[PDB]
């Protein structure tokens, strides 16, 4: 905890589609749990990622 | 201008693009150029403190004027004696000095 | 290279601008560090500080 | 890769939207088949043909 | 709007 740089957070909306970054079956689920439409998760067939 | 708008928004996004895959930093320059900005004013902030310290006269007047090569010797008096032999001459023949004044005491 | 020359070109974006400012204040520092350095020079590190 | 995204977010392409509704889909021949085997759990192989 | 169609075409 350094005083002088404390950690917040900033809500922003996405103004364009990030690139799409690996993530587990639970936690890519989770992910579109969060957010509807507004993300996409997609199995990836070589690993099941 | 919603189509130039859009066209001009598709080129920076290509531009983009082969700037990432070049591994060309765009921003590059500007970074550089503010911190080199943040330098000037700190120069600055410096150079303002030493005026408001010793003042603008003395700053000014503290600029060196000394250099070896500005020298000027002058060693030639055999030459200036004889020209000034010929100026009392000349002005006594021609009556600038009718007398034997102190200037004419001072040359001689 | 070329590609985005074109593109940049098409764009009326300055690539060299920033490095042109950058070079520009490089040499404003160089001067103020003259300044500075005469000013040193002349009263002393001592008296400056 | 980055040159056919970008294209796509022109034209206002949705690259995925053919997976998403394939997915879709394959939830609903899930679920219809889920219904199906509960059917043929319960009249029976014989009395379903 | 010929010339945006033409600008879609080609992307």
């Amino acid at each position: 905890y350094n005083p002088e740089k404390k950690e917040m957070i900033q809500e922003v909306i996405v103004e364009e589609d990030l690139e799409p970054f690996e993530a587990s079956k639970e936690t890519a689920e989770q992910f579109k749990h969060q957010h509807g439409d507004k993300v996409d998760i997609f199995e990836i067939p070589e690993t099941g990622e | 201008e919603e189509i130039t708008k859009d066209h001009k928004v598709l080129a920076r996004q290509q531009l983009q693009v082969l700037a990432r895959y070049l591994k060309m930093d765009l921003d590059n320059g500007e970074r550089k150029f503010l911190k080199e900005k943040d330098t000037v004013a700190e120069l600055q902030a410096q150079l303002d403190y030493l005026n408001a310290e010793l003042g603008e006269f003395f700053v000014n007047g503290v600029a060196t004027s000394f250099s070896r090569k500005k020298a000027r010797t002058f060693d030639s008096s055999w030459n200036w004696a004889k020209q000034s032999l010929l100026s009392l001459y000349f002005e006594i023949i021609h009556g600038v000095l009718k007398n034997v004044d102190r200037e004419v005491v001072s040359e001689a």
